[PDB]
C-alpha cells in the first residue's frame, strides 16, 4: 500500500522540520532492532553465511549488516 | 528589528558593485544587511500565496461496498459472466473454486467463478497543482533605529508588507523617508514548481513532488469526475477472501489515512483553508539600495543624561541590545553610542543601528551592537561622560569562525546553489563556484538521491572505506571529498 | 437567428430523474460550449455544469456531485441534461447558455472571458417541479 | 468557493435618477465580471461584459467600472422599463458564483 | 543575448493585444519591453542546456 515508499530522499527540504521530526529514523532503527531481537536464529544464519561467502572481513561485516536489513 | 531571537539569522556585509547585494531568504530565517552607509534593513519572509490551483487527482481513502453480486458457470464449460460487470463502477474478479453434483452442476471440476461489488467512496485526497504564476511572496522589509514596541512583533505596521509575483518586477518599496528600496526577485528559481503537488486531506495539506504522487497507489481518479466515480484501480484497495474451496467474498480494506501520513513523512506540511497560505520554501532577491538616506545626518551629538530602562540582553553571538531612555531637552538628536576598550582608548566594536536617533521626547529608543569576543565598555554619554556599562562577550575568535563555517556547511546543505548566490559582489570566484557546484550537484542530483538517512550514512562509510584503500591518489576525489559531503549531508538531512 | 430553444416544463417524482433538452439555431453548433444554470424561485441563480458540443466532455459543480449527466446530439444540434436523484430542492427553472469556446474542450477562463452567463442566446426556460 | 457579495439588496428610485451597485469578491477577479438584468418571470438580458463593456443593442445609459475586488454598476438615467432584478457574476476559477440580486422599484 | 523571432514587432491602431515570440538562452533571462521609466521587466528561466 502506502505503507512504504515513505518519501524520504526525494529532496525538497527546507530549514524547518518536515513531518515526523526525526521520529521516523528512530522508528526504522528500533523496529529492525526489535525484529532482530525476536528472531535470533535468522541472525545466526546470516552470520554463518557472512562467514562462508566473502571471507575478507570487511565483506563479511557488510553482507551481515545487509542481511539483517533485508527484512521487509 | 522583527528579527531578534529568531536565530539562524543571516548577517550580510558589503554593498559594493554600486548597490546590488544578492540575498537568499526563506520562511524560517530572516536576513540582516549592512553597508558603510544606507542603514541596516531586515528582510523577514512571511506567507506565500498560490492563488489559482487546478485539481489533479482524487484518491479514495475509505470505501464501502454494496449490491455484492456473484456468479459461477460450470466445470470448464463456460467462464462466468454477469451483467453488472458492464459498469466500471463495479469491481470484479475471476477465480476458480470447485464444482460437483453436491453443488449440483456435473462433471466434477474446478470451475470458474466471478465476484462483483459496487464501489462507493468516503473522504478523499484532493491533490492540486499550481503553475509558476498566480503566486505571490509577501516580504516585510523593516528598518532598525528605534521605535519601541518591541524589536520582535512581526505583527504591526513599521515594516512595509511588499508583495512580489513573477508577473512583476524590480519591486519598488517605500518607507518613512529614506527607504526607497528596490528588490528584484527571481521566484522562478525558487521551489521549481511544475514539479509540485499540493495534497489536501480532510483538514491538512502537504507539498509532495509530482512523480511520487502520480506513482502512489490508493485508487486513481482524474480531475473531471463530478458525475464520474470511475476509479481505474482497486487492486490496491478492496481485497477478496477466498477460503479453501468454496464461495469467495469481498472485503473493504479500510481507511488508509494513517498509512497515508506514514507515506508522506519527510514532506513539508501546509495549512490550506483560505485559498492557500503556502509556507516554508526560499526565494532569491537581488537588492538595490541607492535611494536611501540615513534617517537624517542633519543633527547634533546630543546633550547628555541618558537612562537605561532594560537589561544587557545578549542575543545570539554578539548582537546585544540596550534600550536607553533619553532625559533632557533633546529636540531630537543623535545618540553618541560607542563600543570602547579600556583606558588608552582602542575603540573596536560595531554598531548595527547605524545613526540611531531619539524620537520627539521621552520614548525608550533601543540600540543593537556587536562587541568583540571579550571585555568591552559600551558607552553612550558625552560631556560628564554620562554612562558606561561593562560587558563580557564570552565567545572566541576561532569559535566564531568555526560556527560561521558550520553555517556555511548548512548552506552547502539545504539551500542549493542559491547559497552560492547568498553572498554578493563576487565577480569571478563566486560565479565560477556557483557554476562548478551547479554541475557537481547535478552529477550528485537525482543521480544518487531518493535514499534515506541510514542508507546514506552507510553508503558514505562504504565509499569512504573504498577510498581509504588508496589506489594511485584517486583517494582524494574519492575518500576525502566524498566522505565529507556524504557524512555532512547525511547527518544534516531529514530535518 | 441567434437562438436556443428549451423543452417544456415538467413535473417528476422524488428520487426520479428528469431530462431537459436545449436545441440550437443560427450558428455552427460546435463553435460554442453549452452551460446549464438553475434558479430556485426563492433564490438567485446557481450554476449547474458544463458540456462541450465538439467532442463531449462535461463537468459540474460540487453541489451536484454524481447527480447530473450531460449528453448531446450533434446531428440535431441539441444538448440533453439529465438530473438524477430528484428531491424537493430541485424544483427550479433551468437555463442553458453558450460560451465563446477554447476550441477543443472545457470551461476555460484565461481566453479573455466566456462573455455571458447566461442571457445572450439562451432560450425560454425549463421549469422543473419535484412533487408527489 | 469564491464568494460574491452584492449591495444593496433592493432599491427604489424615481425616473431619471442615477443609481449605482457595488459587488465585492473575496478573491481577485481582476476583470472577470458580468452584469445582467432580469425582468421577473421573463427572458432576461446581458448588460455588461468584462465589467466595463456594453453589449451592442444595449442603450448607452448603462456603465460599469472597477478593477480589484470592488465593482460599480451605474445607470445614468433610470427609465420605467428598467425595473428588473440585477445580478453581478464572477467568471474566475470555476465554481461559478452569482451575486444575490438587486431588485428595483419605480417611485 | 537572445533572439527575437517577430522581427520589428508593431502595435496596431489602438488597444489590441499584440503578441511577440522570442528565444532566450538556456538559463536565466530578463525579458524587457519598456523604455523611459524602464517600464516592465520579466524574469524567465529556460531550463534547457
Ligand atoms: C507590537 O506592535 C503592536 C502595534 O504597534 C503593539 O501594540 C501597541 O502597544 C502600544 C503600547 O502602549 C499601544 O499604545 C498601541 O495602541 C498598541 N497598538 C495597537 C493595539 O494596535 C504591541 O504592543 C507590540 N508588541 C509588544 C510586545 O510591545
Ligand atoms: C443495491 O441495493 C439497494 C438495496 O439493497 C437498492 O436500492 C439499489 O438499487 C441496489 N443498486 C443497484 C445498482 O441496483
Amino acid at each position: 500500500s502506502v505503507a512504504l515508499v515513505p518519501h524520504v530522499g526525494m529532496g525538497l527540504e527546507t530549514r524547518t522540520e518536515t513531518w515526523m521530526s526525526s521520529e521516523g529514523a528512530w522508528k526504522h532503527a528500533q523496529r529492525i532492532e526489535t525484529w532482530i531481537l525476536r528472531h535470533p536464529g535468522f541472525t545466526i544464519m546470516a552470520a554463518i553465511l557472512a562467514y562462508t561467502i566473502g571471507t575478507t572481513y570487511f565483506q563479511r561485516v557488510l553482507i551481515f549488516i545487509l542481511l539483517t536489513a533485508v527484512t521487509p | 528589528m522583527r528579527c531578534i531571537g529568531i536565530s539562524n539569522r543571516d548577517f550580510v556585509e558589503g554593498v559594493s558593485g554600486g548597490s546590488w547585494v544578492d540575498i537568499v531568504l526563506e520562511h524560517g530565517s530572516c536576513v540582516t544587511t549592512m553597508a558603510k552607509n544606507k542603514p541596516t534593513l531586515d528582510f523577514e519572509l512571511i506567507k506565500t500565496e498560490a492563488k489559482h490551483p487546478a485539481t489533479l487527482r482524487k484518491y479514495c481513502v475509505e470505501a464501502k461496498l454494496t449490491n455484492t453480486t456473484t456468479a459461477s458457470r460450470c466445470p470448464t464449460q463456460g467462464e462466468p459472466s454477469l451483467n453488472e460487470e458492464q459498469d466500471k463502477r463495479f469491481v470484479c474478479k475471476h477465480s476458480m473454486v470447485d464444482r460437483g453434483w453436491g453443488n449440483g452442476c456435473g462433471l466434477f471440476g474446478k470451475g470458474g467463478i466471478v465476484t462483483c461489488a459496487m464501489f462507493t467512496c468516503k473522504k478523499n485526497m484532493e491533490g492540486k497543482v499550481v503553475q509558476p504564476e498566480n503566486l505571490e511572496y509577501t516580504i516585510v522589509i523593516t528598518p532598525h533605529s528605534g521605535e519601541e514596541n518591541a524589536v520582535g512583533n512581526d505583527t504591526g505596521k513599521h515594516g512595509k508588507e511588499i508583495k512580489v509575483t513573477p508577473q512583476s518586477s524590480i519591486t519598488e518599496a517605500e518607507l518613512t523617508g529614506y527607504g526607497t528600496v528596490t528588490m528584484e526577485c527571481s521566484p522562478r528559481t525558487g521551489l521549481d514548481f511544475n514539479e509540485m503537488v499540493l495534497l489536501q486531506m480532510e483538514n491538512k495539506a502537504w507539498l509532495v513532488h509530482r512523480q511520487w504522487f502520480l506513482d502512489l497507489p490508493l485508487p486513481w481518479l482524474p480531475g473531471a469526475d463530478t458525475q464520474g466515480s470511475n476509479w481505474i484501480q482497486k487492486e490496491t484497495l478492496v481485497t477478496f477472501k477466498n477460503p479453501h474451496a468454496k464461495k469467495q467474498d469481498v472485503v473493504v480494506l479500510g481507511s488508509q489515512e494513517g498509512a497515508m501520513h506514514t507515506a508522506l513523512t519527510g514532506a513539508t506540511e501546509i495549512q490550506m483553508s483560505s485559498g492557500n497560505l503556502l509556507f516554508t520554501g526560499h526565494l532569491k532577491c537581488r537588492l538595490r539600495m541607492d535611494k536611501l538616506q540615513l534617517k537624517g545626518m542633519s543633527y547634533s551629538m546630543c546633550t547628555g543624561k541618558f537612562k537605561v530602562v532594560k537589561e544587557i540582553a545578549e542575543t545570539q553571538h554578539g548582537t546585544i541590545v540596550i534600550r536607553v531612555q533619553y532625559e533632557g531637552d533633546g529636540s531630537p538628536c543623535k545618540i553618541p553610542f560607542e563600543i570602547m576598550d579600556l583606558e588608552k582608548r582602542h575603540v573596536l566594536g560595531r554598531l548595527i543601528t547605524v545613526n540611531p536617533i531619539v524620537t520627539e521626547k521621552d520614548s525608550p529608543v533601543n540600540i543593537e551592537a556587536e562587541p568583540p569576543f571579550g571585555d568591552s565598555y559600551i558607552i553612550i554619554g558625552v560631556e560628564p561622560g554620562q554612562l558606561k556599562l561593562s560587558w563580557f562577550k564570552k565567545g572566541s575568535s576561532i569559535g566564531q569562525m568555526f560556527e560561521t563555517t558550520m553555517r556555511g556547511a548548512k548552506r552547502m546543505a539545504i539551500l542549493g546553489d542559491t547559497a552560492w548566490d547568498f553572498g554578493s559582489l563576487g565577480g569571478v570566484f563566486t560565479s565560477i563556484g556557483k557554476a562548478l557546484h551547479q554541475v557537481f550537484g547535478a552529477i550528485y542530483g537525482a543521480a544518487f538521491s531518493g535514499v534515506s538517512w541510514t542508507m546514506k550514512i552507510l553508503i558514505g562509510v562504504v565509499i569512504t572505506w573504498i577510498g581509504m584503500n588508496s589506489r594511485s591518489t584517486s583517494l582524494s576525489v574519492s575518500l576525502v571529498l566524498v566522505g565529507v559531503v556524504t557524512l555532512y549531508l547525511g547527518v544534516m538531512v531529514q530535518a | 437567428e441567434v437562438q436556443l430553444v428549451q423543452s417544456g416544463p415538467d413535473v417528476e417524482k422524488p428520487g426520479a430523474s428528469v431530462k431537459v433538452s436545449c436545441k440550437a439555431s443560427g450558428y455552427t453548433f460546435t463553435s460554442n460550449y453549452i452551460h446549464w444554470v438553475r434558479q430556485a424561485p426563492g433564490q438567485g441563480l446557481e450554476w449547474m455544469g458544463v458540456i462541450n458540443p465538439r467532442g463531449g466532455s462535461t463537468a459540474s459543480a460540487q453541489k451536484f456531485q454524481g447527480r447530473i449527466t450531460m449528453t448531446r446530439d450533434t446531428s440535431t444540434s441539441t444538448v440533453y441534461m439529465e438530473l438524477s436523484s430528484l428531491r424537493s430542492d430541485d424544483t427550479a427553472v433551468y437555463y442553458c447558455a453558450r460560451g465563446g469556446r477554447a476550441l477543443f474542450y472545457d470551461s476555460y477562463t484565461t481566453p479573455r472571458d466566456g462573455g455571458s452567463w447566461w442571457f445572450d442566446p439562451w432560450g425560454q426556460g425549463s421549469l422543473v417541479t419535484v412533487s408527489s | 468557493d469564491i464568494q460574491l457579495t452584492q449591495s444593496p439588496s433592493s432599491l427604489s428610485a424615481s425616473v431619471g435618477d442615477r443609481v449605482t451597485f457595488t459587488c465585492q469578491a473575496s478573491q481577485d477577479i481582476r476583470k472577470y465580471l458580468n452584469w445582467y438584468q432580469q425582468k421577473p418571470g421573463k427572458a432576461p438580458k446581458l448588460l455588461i461584459y468584462d465589467a466595463s463593456n456594453l453589449k451592442t443593442g444595449v442603450p448607452s445609459r448603462f456603465s460599469g467600472s472597477g478593477s480589484g475586488t470592488d465593482f460599480t454598476f451605474t445607470i445614468s438615467s433610470l427609465q420605467p422599463e428598467d425595473v428588473a432584478t440585477y445580478y453581478c457574476q464572477q467568471f474566475d476559477d470555476l465554481p461559478i458564483t452569482f451575486g444575490q440580486g438587486t431588485r428595483l422599484q419605480i417611485k
